[PDB]
């Protein structure tokens, strides 16, 4: 639709699902995560988008990787979504990914500002 | 050599 992550955007399907077949045969301890800002957040960009997450890592560490590379102040609120959801506290990023990964073989999140997605 | 658009993360 028009409402559509900007990496599946800019890269098509078949394309997408070779490079995660690949990356997850070679890398097979960790997930390749793809991050994008929520379309209407108001917060830092990120150099880049593609990670490849220890399967191991938790969600809380997730979010301090992600926010020390947005160079967020300590006021600044920072929140995660997987298909408009914020994570259970208790997963780990290889849960996410085992529960969540698209049928190219990448697990999608955003982040924002916000407490809710596109707000 | 797959990597050269990949980060990797991780935790001390
Ligand atoms: C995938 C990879 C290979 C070697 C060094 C670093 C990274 C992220
Ligand atoms: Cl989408
Ligand atoms: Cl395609
Ligand atoms: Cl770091
Ligand atoms: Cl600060
Ligand atoms: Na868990």
């Amino acid at each position: 639709g028009s409402m559509k992550f900007v990496y599946k955007e800019e890269h098509p399907f078949e394309k997408r699902r070779s490079e995660g077949e690949k990356i997850r045969k070679k890398y097979p301890d960790r997930v390749p995560v793809i991050v994008e800002k929520a379309p209407k957040a108001r917060i830092g960009d990120l150099d880049k988008k593609k990670y490849l997450v220890p399967s191991d890592l938790t969600v809380g560490q997730f979010y301090f990787l992600i926010r020390k590379r947005i160079h967020l102040r300590a006021e600044d609120a920072l929140f995660f979504f997987v298909n408009n959801v914020i994570p259970p506290t208790s997963a780990t990023m290889g849960q996410l990914y085992q529960e969540h990964h698209e049928e190219d073989f990448f697990l999608y999140i955003a982040y924002s500002d916000e407490s809710v997605y596109g707000l | 050599d797959a990597c050269y658009t990949w980060e990797v993360l991780a935790w001390p």
